[PDB]
């Protein structure tokens, strides 16, 4: 849920969280 | 009216799934290996692998299963991509040619409802008698695979539950059952039902509902003789058949998960299974038998088995040998050993597969100083992440290079008896042959009193049988060396002079006027043996040994002036066999048959650099393969060096590439050389493997490095890169990378393994004064660190330390404000774990001196740095959702001057001229410009509609080009429209597109050296690097009525209109393709067969083939 991480994972390619899940928290 | 041009630069390489089975026949052994959109095939001998066949979709691979139904030989393959297309292939070896149809079609996109986390599970009948799938929550799909249903019609059940993670058909029951683990409140469970096909319902499974510990994510069905399944998670193993149940839980998996598994035995008694972090493991079944009643087992027993990389999927091949499959890692195949070697560990490797992983960041970076720069990138991952050196052609490693003019021929000779390695060579000006001496790396001139002097020759060389060869338009003659004198002469009896010759190891063939003069080289003496006039003039020849023969070669070529041919002929006796007609009339200048592999290929080099190619075999000699190529515009030679066993021929050309086959098909990679003439091997002592070579007025030699396209050279560091960075005074690099560590019970945390982030050479450690402010006893911690490596050997020449858990996020170099000092400058980010949003950060600057490492200013920032870059002469970044400029004073400090926090993170930017481009993570592109009389920033236009971006740069200084989350590419427009009030501040989309991958950056420049405009790089999470370029009106229109001629006849392997793929897509949001050129699709143009190009438009089809040409060398 924590950001620079999340997206660390988005950049590897492992499962991060959904972009729906972003959309709710913002 | 935005016109653009994607392409591909190298295909992913990342794995995400591996089975095994039987598609090449009932007795082959095969493994099936998924890419991103590739599928490839490997069949299993006892060394190790070999490809057969590579096939792309148009989709994204999520499913992929094998199955045998009753009544045929061999099993069936079952596809669904990401955008719901559902198929059934299989596998057709008709004669040589390779094909696989579809046996059906289909497509199970629904209108209501949303696709789920977990993806998409796809699960076949132990029977065949169906094929489950789980697409959307709640809802599981049901193909029935009766002899109709070519159209792979499906029908719905309902779910009570709405989470599933895994699925899987269980073994020896009467009809086709179902058990599951699904996700719900209060754990998680595994629960059974029965299907019924005839009247759509699940009725009841073979056994009540039970309870699972809480992250199991992992089934495994037992075969026949003990049925049930095997449930996999965090300190369990378990078996559940009926009601008996057991378990285990063994120690050693505290620290790290499971990941893959693969049955071991066909009875099921020994099991593979894959870590989260390297060690494979094994698991014991141990059986007893009832007295009357059927097998059953005791219990379960693991052990710690050897060390693998990170494993994506794992097969258990056979014989102790085991495939390793690595996503964020190089995969590896590994030998199990029956006795433990010390340390215990019974684990051998034989080979490695290299994997660029999730490129994280990259740079355009140029070595040596010519117009070619080379990319290195961030590449692995946690205990694989490595530096990728990615090199475009082969790099030459001159000893002797020397400005000599043109040179006709060169040739070696040896001084002594037929002893080692040669001992002499033999230069050749425009109109005479003169011999050197190679006493060592010295070159000296001295003149043998046996040979010629004022006048060129063809050949020069040696044959065997102690003796010289004399090949002469004047004259043949042959010599003596003990005396290194004459033995006997002999002229041409019709004082013509020669056009060629022919002869590399043990006999010459001379050609003069019309006809053509023969005589093998026979020891200290030669007679004439066979002769034959040529209907038409004779332009080249070639006499080569093919295999069995030393040297004395069946069969003879013969090459032509005006109407270019080829014609087999037999050497012996000069008799015609076969007439062959190739086409153009330009001039060559040399033809060449050679051996490689078994498939025998003779290759000729035309004047205009089209390569051309006949088939030959020494039995027959039917004609082989055809295709119309060209090059270069210099005409070209190809004659042979050599590499390996299989060695191979080189060319001369408008800039060298050396050919090369892999399995079967030739390889155009190039080399880093200017221009070409001739060739001939040189195997000094001191000059184990070089090449002696002649240019239109250079000599270069050199060392041979690799032979496909693409040069990376792995330097591991078992470091994580994130972000990379160029200073060229400093002459080295500046690389981050991170540390995995534990805490330990004292407090303090020492270490994991040792790395390169503290086996520095020198260390340092950040010092600030301005934090001040919970971990635990056992978890983990990150520790963030400064790499600088050398630039030419490649080693850690310092590292710093970062504070304590500094999350640092970027890197840049430049010079700031009067200063003539080069810097490093780092952005940070103080993460917790607690909170959700950086609060602060860093903005260091270091100089790197003679030796050491020094710092200079902090100028602490009240946020993350997610991006910066020097604007004119200050540096402009990019902190939460802000935008700033800043000031470089002459007292070596930093100021602001102007702000802008409309955006919401503002996560992407680039500039050119006075303009901004911030990209963003959920709403759009946006504009900014710097207005400089009164100074700040002053909004120019925006977008609406969001998007999420994930890499965002400016092409032009009028459009603008973005690539976001869901795989889409598009290229922004201005609006040239009057009333600027308000519609003024609107962007327009005007290209659309699916690209299909997650793009991770953006970057200008070009990996070629020094038709279209704009030029850039960008990398991807599966290891592809694509590249992206801006059209004018003529050639869009073209290619796109090109495009719809192609993709109307072109057959996918699930017969998916192309149209429909490369379409763009959203989950909200759908239109065709518009504004864009498929590269994908144009060269692939070149793998469609000659007729069914006249059957493309037929206004011609060169005329199309030089654009696809023109079009391909970009990148």
């Amino acid at each position: 849920q924590i950001l620079p991480k999340v997206l660390h994972k988005r950049t590897l390619g492992l499962p991060a969280m959904s972009t729906t899940d972003l959309e709710a928290y913002f | 009216m935005s016109y653009n041009y994607v392409v591909t630069a190298q295909k992913p390489t990342a794995v995400n799934g591996c089975v095994t089975g039987h598609f090449t026949s009932a007795e082959d052994l095969n493994l099936l290996i998924a890419k991103n959109t590739r599928l490839e095939i490997y069949v299993v001998t006892a060394e190790g692998l070999r490809p057969v066949k590579e096939v792309g979709m148009y989709g994204k691979i999520a499913v992929m299963e094998l199955f045998r139904p009753k009544g045929e030989s061999k099993d069936l393959l079952f596809i669904l991509t990401a955008k719901y297309n559902a198929c059934i292939l299989e596998y057709k070896q008709s004669g040589e040619s390779i094909d696989i149809i579809t046996r059906a079609h289909g497509n199970v996109q629904d209108r209501i409802g949303r696709p789920s986390e977990t993806g998409i599970i796809g699960i076949i009948d132990p029977e065949c008698r169906m094929i489950g799938l789980r697409l959307y929550d709640g809802l599981f799909k049901v193909i029935p695979l009766d002899r109709d249903n070519k159209e792979l019609k499906a029908f719905n059940i309902r779910l009570e539950e709405l989470h599933v993670i895994d699925v899987k058909f269980l073994y020896g029951c009467q009809a086709p059952t179902i058990c599951f683990v699904y996700q719900d409140p209060q754990g998680r469970h595994v629960k059974t039902y029965e299907v019924s096909l005839r009247e759509k319902e699940f009725n009841k499974g073979p056994w009540k509902q039970e309870n699972v510990e809480a992250e199991a994510s992992m089934v495994i069905a037992v075969p026949e003789p003990f049925g049930g399944a095997i449930i996999i998670g965090q300190e369990s193993i378990t078996y559940h058949n009926g009601d008996k149940y057991l378990a285990i839980a063994p120690p050693i998996i505290k620290q790290s998960t499971i990941v893959c598994h693969n049955r071991v035995d066909p009875n099921g008694s020994r099991y593979l299974l894959g870590d989260m972090e390297g060690r494979l493991f094994m698991l014991l079944l141990e059986k007893e038998e009832q007295m009357d009643g059927t097998v059953t087992l005791k219990d379960l027993r693991v052990e710690l088995l050897g060390e693998t990389s990170i494993a994506e999927c794992l097969t258990y091949l056979d014989n102790g040998v085991v495939f390793v499959g690595s996503r964020l890692g190089d995969s590896q195949l590994v030998k199990l050993n029956v006795d433990s070697n010390e340390q215990g560990s019974y684990v051998v490797a034989m080979e490695t597969f290299t994997n660029l992983g999730p490129i994280v960041d990259m740079c355009v970076v140029d070595l040596e100083r010519q117009g070619q720069g080379q990319l290195v990138t961030c590449s692995g991952a946690f205990k694989e992440g490595s530096l990728r050196i990615i090199r475009n052609g082969i790099g030459i490693h001159e000893h002797a290079s020397i400005d000599l003019p043109g040179i006709k021929g060169l040739w070696p000779l040896r001084s002594d008896p037929n002893r080692e390695t040669d001992d002499t060579l033999v230069l050749s000006f425009v109109g005479q042959t003169r011999v050197l001496m190679l006493n060592g790396e010295e070159v000296e001139e001295t003149e043998l009193m046996g040979f010629v002097d004022d006048q060129q020759t063809f050949f020069c060389g040696n044959v065997a049988h102690q003796q010289l060869i004399q090949i002469t338009s004047a004259s043949v003659r042959l010599v003596s060396q003990e005396p290194k004198a004459l033995v006997s002469e002999w002229k041409e009896p019709q004082a013509k002079n020669i056009s060629v010759a022919s002869c590399n190891s043990s006999q010459v063939v001379v050609a003069v006027g019309r006809a053509l003069y023969y005589l093998q080289i026979h020891p200290q003496e030669l007679r004439q043996i066979s002769h034959t006039e040529m209907e038409h003039e004779v332009a080249c020849l070639d006499i080569t040994p093919l295999g069995d023969s030393n040297g004395l070669s069946p069969l003879c070529a013969i090459g032509l002036w005006t109407d270019i041919s080829a014609r087999i002929l037999k050497l012996p006796s000069f008799e015609l066999l076969h007439k062959e007609m190739l086409g153009g009339e330009i001039i060559p200048r040399s033809i060449l048959m050679t051996t490689f592999e078994s498939s025998h290929y003779l290759l000729c080099a035309l004047g205009d650099g089209a390569l051309f190619y006949f088939g030959l075999n020494i039995e027959t000699g039917l004609l082989s393969d055809r295709k119309k190529v060209t090059l270069g515009t210099q005409p070209t030679v190809l004659r042979t060096f050599r590499s390996l066993s299989t060695t191979n021929v080189f060319a001369c050309s408008d800039r060298p590439t050396v050919i090369y086959s892999s399995n079967h098909k030739l390889v155009f990679s190039n080399v880093n050389l200017k221009e070409v003439n001739y060739m001939c091997p040189l195997n000094s002592d001191g000059y184990p493997d070089s090449l002696a070579l002649a240019n239109n007025s250079t000599l270069t030699i050199g060392t041979i490095d690799e032979i496909q396209k693409l040069h990376i050279r792995t330097v591991p560091l078992y470091e994580s890169p994130r972000k990379i960075c160029y200073q060229e005074v400093s002459q080295c690099f500046g690389v981050l990378s991170s540390r995995i560590e534990v805490q330990d019970t004292s407090g303090g945390t020492t270490a994991l393994r040792p790395s390169a982030s503290t086996q520095a050479l020198s260390s340092s450690v950040s010092s600030s004064k301005l934090f001040s402010s919970e971990t635990s006893f056992g978890e983990e911690v990150e520790v963030h660190n400064l790499l600088i490596i050398d630039q030419h050997t490649f080693e850690v020449l310092h590292a710093h330390q970062f504070l304590q858990n500094e999350y640092a996020l970027s890197l840049v170099s430049c010079k700031l404000g009067k200063d003539p000092n080069t810097y490093f400058i780092v952005g940070t980010a103080m993460v917790y774990p607690e909170e959700a949003e950086p609060k602060q950060g860093r903005i260091v600057v270091f100089q790197y001196s003679d030796g050491k490492l020094q710092t200079v200013a902090e100028k602490e920032v009240k946020g993350a740095v997610y991006s910066m870059v020097e604007f004119n002469g200050k540096l402009l970044a990019s902190i939460n959702s802000t935008v700033r400029l800043y000031e470089w004073t002459t007292e070596k400090e930093l100021r602001t001057e102007c702000n802008h926090y409309n955006n919401i993170m503002a996560l992407y930017l680039k500039t050119k001229g006075d303009f901004i481009l911030v990209g963003d993570l959920m709403r759009s592109v946006l504009l900014l410009a710097y207005k400089p009389m009164e100074g700040n920033f002053e909004e120019i236009a925006r977008d609406f509609n969001p998007n999420w971006m994930s890499a965002v740069e400016i092409l032009d200084d009028d459009n603008f080009l973005g690539a976001e989350n869901a795989f889409n590419l598009f290229v922004c427009q201005k609006d040239s429209a009057a009333t600027t009030d308000e519609e003024r501040q609107h962007l327009q989309e005007v290209g659309l597109f699916h690209l299909g991958e997650f793009v991770n950056v953006f970057c200008h420049g070009s990996l070629v050296m020094q038709p279209t405009q704009g030029s850039v790089l960008f990398g991807t999470v599966n290891g592809m690097i694509g590249l992206v370029t801006s059209l004018s009106e003529s050639w869009y229109n073209l290619l796109l009525d090109m495009q719809n001629r192609l993709n109307k006849v072109i057959k996918s392997v699930g017969k998916i209109e192309h149209s429909f793929w490369r379409s763009f897509h959203t989950e909200r949001k759908t239109e065709p393709a518009t504004g864009f050129i498929d590269g994908d699709l144009i060269e692939s143009f070149l793998d469609i067969s000659r007729p069914k190009m006249q059957e493309v438009v037929a206004a011609t089809a060169d005329d199309l083939i030089k654009v696809v040409e023109e079009l391909t060398r970009i990148h």
